[PDB]
């Protein structure tokens, strides 16, 4: 955990995030939806629950990205919920929720669900 | 072309 | 938005959170799972997407709580995804994901889903 | 259960379904997305798990509606998952998943999530 | 679609289902949670939305399994929501919801979420 | 105006 | 008696 | 050892 989480992570589709896990449960960094460009870059913030593990459990964590920066304002936010598992092939497995700001007529269609796995390679 | 993937 | 979000929020079941919405998309505060006790209190962090609205849209947001403080370490984290709608009866409608740290055998049963509405009253 | 489930159910928004719970776990009937018109009417099919209850548990169930009939073909299907609770104020509380058929480029945005409660009144 | 869906499907973990897609949107068959034994076998029922496709879209579908047969009664039901994509490497990609019957105190922890991909091989 | 609600 | 509600 | 996977 902590030192294990700190670094660069990649998913299947070309997205990258960079995170520092801080001593008292903090997670901070940047999500880049495409590894090339300097603003597909958005702020991330989250938390993780550190614990003594004796049985090969994952570490529960979560983070939020709001989709606004100097180039784009998509009127939406995503949360990822999941766990870190370390080792030779460390991964973070997540499920996510994306909500867009709607009028109240459209509120029932505001939230998408999906899943993502991140690796160090 | 949402922010998340593009 | 921002000034609208800042304050104290209550759900149907007795939980309370207190949040400050900061000028550049930041959300910080504390979630108290029971209004009485001084540590059912946990740190929260999240983001919101501020925009010019001309059509009565909600404001998309999200936050994370890891379930560890000085009294409890539940080996889990929740993310809430949703939107703020202002006015006389301002509310935040959310869906949430709770993940627990598991062994890999148990990974398929690690994440619960549900929903919550918060009001100022 | 069974006799308890059989009948007409209503949600907050004006939708109605009519269901027969059959002796060996079958659920069959029609969902009408608006109580007026004779085809906002679509076929439903599902299953329920009947059991001896000694502690006031709900009955787990689920059903599917594909959104095609003689008037509309929306290229989508919804599944509702939840439980029946009986009594003076019997309700069915559900969470749902709506998937649309997409090209593979659009597959990550194919599924919405939400929730519904149904009552007899 | 239809003829494409009819047959035997396998996931990553050893589960198998067998389905017939009928002419008017019906899906019927059996889910075997482990390919060996003759009752890890449970009834399935669902629906699919057939349409003229000109752009390589998937076919939206869903099904339910209640977890009761002659050997087990787990007091729960799963719904899978997703789409069929055909071709040389035909697959069905799904997200699922599993609900257990609870007392009302425990209702907030009744539903798990996850995902599955099925192939013909 | 999806089938589900309309 | 999870943290979230209790 | 839920029905779904076992």
């Amino acid at each position: 955990a902590e030192a294990g989480i700190t670094g660069t992570w990649y998913n299947q589709l070309g997205s990258t995030f960079i995170v520092t896990a801080g001593a008292d449960g903090a997670l901070t960094g940047t999500y880049e939806s495409a590894v090339g460009n300097a603003e597909s870059r958005y702020v991330l913030t989250g938390r993780y629950d550190s614990a003594p593990a004796t049985d090969g459990s994952g570490t529960a964590l979560g983070w939020t990205v709001a989709w606004k920066n100097n180039y784009r304002n998509a009127h939406s936010a995503t949360t990822w919920s999941g766990q870190y598992v370390g080792g030779a092939e460390a991964r973070i497995n997540t499920q996510w929720l994306l909500t867009s700001g709607t009028t109240e007529a459209n509120a029932w269609k505001s939230t998408l669900v999906g899943h993502d796995t991140f690796t160090k390679v | 072309c949402h922010p998340q993937f593009c």
